């Protein structure tokens, strides 16, 4: 049996795919198939992922083409390195994840020629950094639920460690399916090339940035800046009066200078400090 | 005793001296 | 004799067998209980919680008669369950040569012949856990199957429980096997070979072996592979004070999360009850700056294990860290509370851990129960009150439909815990001379891996020792001695059970008898007796009674 | 002369105590009204 | 200014209690998710 201890393993190239893949064609469920390594007997390590293309207009997960991952999977086989089908993979767009009635089907029959294939959602609208909505699924057994009898048999304080949504909670993902708690595999290889790459200027701070408006823009903030602080010299004087509690409701309509004050006194810094350093370091180095 | 008196004074040193570095780290880290 | 002397005093087993007598003669625990806790009959974790209860407090009592009740919600559960009941049997017959091999005469793996490997795999795991420190032919009889066996699954039991017999001894002759066991490129044997490796080598800081596992833990692909070395390569250098420093930087310096964390193990048993302001440094900086939660679990819970010499102490830095922002290290801190002060009943760390179950997260509801049953054990209502405030409250979260598996866990392994042997066994990471007790040490340290592995916190019949004295006058003659006490004397109160369907001060005491170590102050020397003890009476244990 | 020897060290590490125990219990109070923020 | 932030940690005192949010309203929490779980 199992322990519900299975720990994937994954990558870090088969989440982009699947980020791509799943966003481009984004409002349909798009789908498609999983080719990595099936390690041992608790864990499983996907290391590529390839996508299938639709077959008509409608949001399904319709059919497989034996012909296309036949062919994709030997074109690989003669230009890169063999691999082995595990898993596959559908998309709920803006929903989270969960198996529907549609989805547990082709599951079921993914799951007859090996038995740890994989049921994978992945959800891309609401994953902002932190989160990424996977949660990697698989059927239950039926029969055993007619049984009465709990599966899984826990041998490590493992699985039970993320806690299931109350949406998934509406659909079979027990009844029906389980959860997997995974985790992703980096190395410094990969770590260097994309820390190093994203955001880099190249000379952009060694200029002067627009030298008639840099003290345009200071004056362009500052004289504004007069009747906020006449603001200041507002909101201050009915001070000692009605509690703060109620100088918290009660400012909900109209602006404080107080907020507002420190907030330009940031920006009014940082656009002169750094104009001015950047300035004088190109009389030293430039003559 | 009254020797015990400084010596039990100064371990308080050692571990009173951390305490201002740890919050100190986490100035900095409850932002980050 | 003198030429006796080294028998008697060097294989120690006159307070093997007379400790086993002490749990024979004394035995106060209760049936009901665990009627209580039959009422949960499901197929999830509660067969092994119950079966994991009565091995925690029946040790070494060889009390079968909670586990021969029944035999089918006994074998309900299975695949890991049968390893589990197999494996919970040695530590209720612990500390005993005979009944081994002949209450396990079924349990042969080559007798009965089941359906599971695991029923009959699983039991030299116990018959290392009877023979810990104890070398004979548990050494060779669990070494010469081990050269041919099946997989790892009755590797499992005989490897671990092969390197438990062999702990801290540097036999070769496990050495060479463990080498085929560490070499399998298996995730499986991970933790068969990677934990006794270790034990076999705990305190040798042999760094040729250092270097095959680290060097060996850092090419493999599995992670049990990677988490059994990771404690291994901890347990191999014990109290060191600078001798791993440049390990620990290195092992902290590496990007694998894992072995920051065996570092942060390494740390903590290279300073064991250490106060060292070098090591704190680090230790305490890691924990603020590492971003994986394992890493930062064990950081701050290598506290009361470098700390555990003043319990004073780390209720003034753990309580700042009670209220930390991630579960992780608010689960840690809670259990640096379990470590540093269980031997006491510290009122202000049960203070400290009264709010830490109401915590929406349920390991640290979990864990809350774990130390809070730690740090009341053998105490009556007198050393503290909230020993009854808690004995309705792990009922109390035991015995609802709606509480967690886990959130329940730590109280079902709670009552386990607080009944441990009668009130007769307790736990003692201190002598009285001052020097550690390094199997309580190495079993609450291992007792403290239950994540990533069940009966790996099984591991912790190392830790229970009896509060006992024992009077002597030949060397096997039994004294008749009864002395009495001073001090208040409902300090002497009992477990009472309830079983529904003028105050003596001068309580006279047998032989074998028990005792609070703070009761070893109140009690009154034999003045009128015949027997009088040539040694001031300070210390449990067994003293000469000279017959005067 | 142990009254001007042994007794002159009681009187100044008090003054040590006096203020860095005021910097922590400033200091930890300012920790936790943000890490109140925080959860 | 470093001056008006360093006369000025002090007052932080008397912090008693960041209470969470409750226990028995967090357990009729639970309850109530329970009961949406069993509807
Ligand atoms: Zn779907």
């Amino acid at each position: 049996a199992v322990d519900t201890a299975e720990q994937v393993y994954i990558s870090s190239l088969a989440l982009l795919k699947m980020l791509k893949h799943g966003r481009a064609g984004v409002p349909m469920e798009v789908m498609g198939l999983m080719l990595g390594e099936f390690v041992d007997d608790y864990t499983v390590r996907v290391i590529d992922v390839f996508a299938m293309p639709q077959s008509g207009t409608g949001v399904s997960v319709e059919a497989v083409d034996p012909v296309f991952q036949a062919k994709m999977l030997d074109m690989l086989k003669q230009t890169g390195r063999p691999e082995m089908v595990v898993g596959w993979y559908h998309s709920h767009p803006g929903f989270g994840c969960w198996l529907s009635g549609v989805d547990i089907n082709t599951q079921q029959s993914f799951e007859a020629l090996s038995e740890r294939a994989v049921a994978v959602v992945v959800d891309p609208i609401q994953s902002v950094k932190g989160k990424v909505v996977i949660d990697a699924f698989r059927l239950i057994n039926a029969n055993m639920m007619v049984l009465g009898h709990e599966p899984r048999q826990t041998t490590s304080n493992l699985g039970h460690l993320n806690k299931p949504s109350i949406q998934a909670l509406i659909h079979g993902l027990n009844r029906h399916y389980y959860s997997i708690t995974i985790n992703y595999r980096k190395n410094e290889l990969e770590q260097k090339m994309l820390l190093n790459l994203h955001k880099k200027s190249w000379m952009e701070g060694l200029t002067l940035q627009d030298y008639s408006e840099h003290c345009k823009h200071n004056e362009s903030v500052v004289k504004e800046m007069l009747e906020l602080a006449k603001n200041y010299n507002k909101a201050v004087e009915e001070e000692d009066k009605m509690t703060p509690e109620q100088l918290a409701i009660k400012n909900v309509g109209k602006q404080d200078p107080k907020r507002h004050l420190e907030e330009h006194v940031d920006v009014l810094m940082t656009s002169n400090i750094v104009q001015c350093l950047a300035a004088m370091l190109d009389t030293v180095v430039f003559k | 005793d009254l020797y015990s008196r400084y010596k039990k004074l100064q371990q308080e040193l050692e571990f009173l001296e951390v305490q201002e570095e740890y919050i100190k780290d986490e100035q900095k880290n409850l932002k980050k | 004799d003198q030429t006796l002397k080294m028998i008697k005093i060097l294989s120690g087993e006159m307070a093997i067998e007379l400790h086993l007598q002490f749990l024979i003669r004394n035995n106060n625990t209760d049936l009901m209980i665990l009627k209580n806790t039959k009422d949960a009959v499901r197929n999830s974790v509660c067969h092994t919680a119950t079966v994991i209860a009565n091995s925690f407090m029946h040790c070494g009592t060889t009390s079968d008669q909670f586990l021969r009740d029944n035999l089918e919600w006994l074998a309900r559960a299975t695949n890991w369950a049968k390893f589990t009941a197999t494996a919970s049997l040695g530590v209720i017959h612990k500390g005993h040569e005979k009944e081994a091999l002949q209450l396990m005469a079924t349990y042969l793996p080559k007798d009965t012949s089941p359906g599971s490997a695991y029923q009959e795999g699983g039991g030299l795991y116990a018959l290392g856990l009877i023979h810990a420190n104890h070398g004979g032919d548990i050494i060779d009889y669990l070494l010469n199957q081990l050269k041919n066996a099946s997989n790892d699954i009755v590797r499992h039991g005989g490897s671990l429980g092969l390197g438990l017999a062999a702990m801290g001894t540097a036999r070769q002759d496990v050495y060479d096997l463990l080498k085929t066991n560490l070499y399998q490129d298996d995730a499986v044997t991970g933790e068969a070979a990677g934990l006794a490796l270790g034990l076999v080598m705990l305190g040798s800081k042999n760094a040729q072996a250092i270097e095959d596992m680290v060097g060996y833990a850092q090419e493999t692909q599995h992670e049990k592979i990677l988490r059994g070395l990771a404690v291994g390569i901890a347990l191999v250098m014990y109290g060191r004070m600078e001798e791993a420093d440049a390990l620990i930087e290195s092992l902290c310096r590496d990007k694998d999360p894992i072995l920051r964390r065996s570092g942060m193990y390494t740390v903590a048993m290279a300073y064991c009850g250490s106060g060292n302001n070098k090591a704190i440094r680090r230790l305490l900086h890691v924990a603020v700056s590492d971003v994986n939660d394992d890493v930062r679990r064990a950081a701050v819970e290598s506290l009361g294990f470098i700390l555990f010499r003043t319990p004073e102490q780390c209720p003034s830095v753990v309580s700042l860290l009670s209220e930390s922002y991630n579960p992780h290290v608010r689960y840690g801190a809670a259990m640096a509370l379990g470590i540093c002060c269980a031997g006491t009943g510290n009122k202000e760390a049960i203070n400290l851990l009264e709010p830490m179950t109401n915590d929406p997260v349920n390991y640290v509801r979990q864990g809350a129960l774990i130390a809070s049953a730690l740090i009341m054990i053998q105490q009556t209502e007198i050393t503290c009150p909230k020993v009854n405030q808690f004995r309705q409250l792990y009922s109390k979260v035991i015995n609802d439909k709606h509480d967690d598996v886990m959130a329940k866990f730590g109280a079902i392994l709670a009552q386990g815990i607080l009944d441990a042997g009668g009130h007769n066994v307790t736990i003692s990471l201190q002598s009285r001379t001052g020097h550690t007790h390094m199997p309580s040490v190495v079993g609450v340290l291992v007792f403290t891996q239950f994540w990533f592995w069940f009966p790996l916190s099984h591991f912790l019949s190392l830790a229970y020792t009896p509060t006992c004295v024992i009077g002597l006058n030949k060397d096997l003659k039994m004294p008749k001695v009864q002395y009495k006490s001073n001090c208040k004397p409902s300090t002497f109160a009992y477990p009472a059970p309830l079983e529904v369907p003028p105050e003596p001060n001068f309580q006279l005491l047998d032989n074998p008898a028990r005792v609070m170590p703070a009761q070893l102050k109140v009690l009154t020397m034999p003045e009128t007796c015949r027997y009088q003890p040539f040694k001031p009476l300070s210390i449990g244990g067994i003293i000469i009674l000279k017959d005067t | 002369g142990l009254r001007q020897y042994y007794l002159s060290k009681i009187e100044e590490l008090q003054l040590i105590v006096n203020d860095k125990s005021q910097n922590l219990r400033r200091l930890q109070a300012q920790r936790n009204e943000l890490n109140a923020k925080v959860r | 200014h470093n001056m008006s932030v360093k006369a000025m940690r002090f007052p932080p005192k008397s912090y008693n209690k960041d209470l969470e949010s409750a226990e028995e309203r967090r357990e009729r929490e639970q309850q109530d998710l329970e009961f949406a779980k069993e509807m």
